[PDB]
RNA sequence: GAGCUGUAAGUAAGCUUUGAUCCAGAGAUUUCCGAAUGGGGAAACCCAGCAUGAGUUAUGUCAUGUUAUCGAUAUGUGAAUACAUAGCAUAUCAGAAGGCACACCCGGAGAACUGAAACAUCUUAGUACCCGGAGGAAGAGAAAGAAAAUUCGAUUCCCUUAGUAGCGGCGAGCGAAACGGGAAGAGCCCAAACCAACGUUGGGGUUGUAGGACACUCUAGUUACAAAGGACGACAUUAGACGAAUCAUCUGGAAAGAUGAAUCAAAGAAGGUAAUAAUCCUGUAGUCGAAAAUGUUGUCUCUCUUGAGUGGAUCCUGAGUACGACGGAGCACGUGAAAUUCCGUCGGAAUCUGGGAGGACCAUCUCCUAAGGCUAAAUACUCUCUAGUGACCGAUAGUGAACCAGUACCGUGAGGGAAAGGUGAAAAGCACCCCGGAAGGGGAGUGAAAUAGAACCUGAAACCGUGUGCU
RNA sequence: AAGCAGUAAAUGUGGAGCCGUAGCGAAAGCGAGUCUGAAUAGGGCGUUUAGUAUUUGGUCGUAGACCCGAAACCAGGUGAU
RNA sequence: GAGGGUAGCGGAGAAAUUCCAAUCGAACCUGGAGAUAGCUGGUUCUCUCCGAAAUAGCUUUAGGGCUAGCCUCAAGUGAUGA
RNA sequence: UGAGUAGCGAAAGACGGGUGAGAAUCCCGUCCACCGAUUGACUAAGGUUUCCAGAGGAAGGCUCGUCCGCUCUGGGUUAGU
RNA sequence: UAGGCCCAAGCGACUGUUUAUCAAAAACACAGGUCUCUGCUAAACCGUAAGGUGAUGUAUAGGGGCUGACGCCUGCCCGGU
RNA sequence: UCCUAAGGUAGCGAAAUUCCUUGUCGGGUAAGUUCCGACCCGCACGAAAGGCGUAACGAUUUGGGCACUGUCUCAACGAGAGACUCGGUGAAAUCAUAGUACCUGUGAAGAUGCAGGUUACCCGCGACAGGACGGAAAGACCCCGUGGAGCUUUACUGUAGCCUGAUAUUGAAAUUCGGCUUUCUAACCCGCACCACUUAUCGUGGUGGGAGACAGUGUCAGGCGGGCAGUUUGA
């Protein structure tokens, strides 16, 4: 019947204009004191999907 | 053939839940009570929940 | 309207134009077992009571009715125990039971393998299996609704909304509704106030723009819900009847083929006939037709029938109900901030200046009026009957079964389960002679053909034999 | 699309609905520009701004999913000749 | 010897994992059912062109998988290759 | 194919006369051999016409068969104790 | 047709029973000893309801554990369960 | 002198128990790792998962004797059935095709089939068992699979039961700091006696006794629980 989207994936990534999906940091929950200034400011910064994730992941959001 | 005489109340069925969330099968009974009410006829013994006892029932 | 006595041929004896056989409607007969029901029992068997009759000097034997259990109703009807009440006896009952299409529908109860690359929450799944109750459908159904417009107005089914909102060891995975576009489309009856009669039965009364009671002037048959018995013409189904048009030659065993002359068509669908037929046969298009039975509809008869606004002093509008706590379940929604609704236990309201809902909760606004009942249509399925269809099979295929198949056979039992089609157009199925005990064969005949002779259309390979060129 | 009409057709009719013409941001929101930020200061994603309907071929997902093969588990029955 | 009783989440056992229709560390039959199988085996006609790997990282991972490296086809830039 | 190979399921037969297309194997006779707390006579369970007579030799009988528990046709089971 | 006998040692008192189909034994049972539970709708067992066994019995009786004729005996320890 | 609850008593002991071990000494034999009798450095006996003995019994396990014998030195002869020849009838496992020699080498490291050499005219019948890693059973040993089943426990999570408290059924009086505690009868209970249905004491009803707001039963809660169930136990 009708594919189903991957839930857990549309809850952590949106669309852009060209077509590439905009993605969130990892590393930052807590244990701040263990990371520099440096490393907490530029991981407040967002990131694209690499190609390498894309050939892999891209059935699964087909309909976002 | 348990059932109130009154009422209609009859046991149910449902599940028993533990601390992890576990099921097994399990039932819910009534408050059967074996009176004697009067009838058309002799007083004979029936089965009456607790329930139809309030509020003046006949014994 | 001329043959017939089923496969099936055989002989024997018969019936039929005074209408056989055959086809359709309506009747009568219908052994025994089986729910099996007089009792018993290892189904298709045995043994009885009572009342009538046949036969016998009489007994013994026979025939026809009736005799289960439970349930509902009239009747006689001590008990223990004065009265009464269990029990008991007889009568009446198209009262019940069992089977069923392993399909569709509603309810009770309810797994596991599997996926999560292990597994316990979760998933498989409210699925398989079991039990009960039905119907031709069932279930649902006339707002304590959906919502936020200048609002709609019972239920069911299809399209879309949408793999969206959401749920989730937020993992695997699960997954909506309202709006809008369509099919089909009617709504109603009770309890209470209140009045009249001897607790009873009649009348009055059914709601949210607030209705009803009381008091004020007062008259469309819907037999599918809405109240329930019947006489009253047209069709359909179940046997059937008419129904156009071609001749000649050649090959051949046989012409429908080839070659020439024609004809019909509201009929050139199909099947057969000695090979390939619009004009040979059964048919086709188109018309005609019903003793009798059943179904569906319509026309009187027939049967019920009370209508709307103004006044609201006062009265009524469904109780151990709604709702709360504890334990569960169901809502797409795993207890989560969980509304909306169901079960068990324990508590437990209000009365129109009332009650509920708008996703915890309070206030304001908007919508509705729970705790009684009934209801066609659009929807699901095919054990079947009738008439047809296919870029579906063609005997190791198609149903397990084209043939005497749920059969041979196998098992204590539940249960498992095959193989096997084809002469010829027509039996015209080889009279007769020869070898032999017979099977089998060689001639002679039938036939277009017998290397078509029933172990019979065509007749491949493996394998087995006889005779021969070169070695 | 459902539905309706039509020979179980072709195609009429049907504009609920869908994709595209404009992005960015968690959202309120603004808009050829938006987010972050005191500040286009710098930086990120956009300003290409031609799609859309049917269909042949390749591959994927949900269904047993290229074929044959377990040791086992669960449910209802049959058996003490 | 004859007539009977106890049935598989069970029965019987002077006790051996012994027996319950030639089968028992849990009987047989029919269903869920085409259970699952990262494991063996198999997979049917012909030509033309090109043509590998047996490595790294991570892994309840080690004869399994995912991304990168190496092959092929189509389009683009074009001198950036040796 | 193995291959005209293994086997032919505990044991004493010989002769004469018949029948016959065909006789080690069928019928008749004589002699000899074996059992005899049984290889004898009844009979329950179980089987279900295997019982008798007249015919037959396709298949079954581990060889043959003119013969049979095999094939065809016709028969046979009688209770007040 | 019909016991071979003797002298010593291990294990089990004895007669019995057992792996139908590779184990018949020193294994199981047994007569005896001991501990513990049970006042009668007894305890224990099947269903885990009704109804039953125990038992138409009543502590010289009934259920469970260990040991195993007979003779001499059976020593120390209550931190731990 | 250290520790602990106690530090093994009587009996027995190279034992169905002893690794060293064929322990050491005697008996038996010409010769004794087995056997019998003693000794105790008991790796690792021991008192009801009993210790030490013990007539009778055993298709039990051991060691030594008399008698006997083809078991043997060391084999030979005879009888019968099969086997061998002939008449009748007539299968099976196995099998890629086969005109299928030896030696030394070589090869996926043990060749009828490859190299070099040496032997050998064609076809049968009776015998033997060296090879064809001979045939019958997808190795039961070993390892692997995030395969399965049975069993155990102080592995994790549950559960059938069994104890305990609150609350409903559940009532009337009266002492004491609505409650502990005492009497009573009407609820509820009796596999207690008698009567009736009724030839039955299963059941029901009645009447006497016993017990009594307890017990039994429903809902909620805490504890125990390998009796039973589903699973995990790395590379």
């Amino acid at each position: 019947p009708k594919m189903k989207t991957h839930r857990g994936a549309a809850k952590r990534v949106k669309r852009t204009a060209s077509g590439q999906l905009k993605r969130s940091r990892a590393f930052t929950s807590h244990l701040f004191a263990n990371k520099s200034t440096k490393q907490k400011r530029q991981l407040r910064k967002a990131r694209l999907v690499s190609k390498s994730d894309m050939k892999r992941v891209k059935q699964l959001l087909a309909y976002k | 053939g348990k059932q109130c005489f009154v009422t209609g109340r009859k046991a149910s069925t449902g599940n028993r839940r533990s601390h992890a969330l576990n099921s097994t099968k399990r039932r819910w009974n009534a408050n059967l009570q074996k009176v004697r009410i009067l009838v058309d006829g002799k007083p004979k013994k029936v089965w009456v929940s607790a329930r139809a006892l309030k509020s003046g029932k006949v014994t």
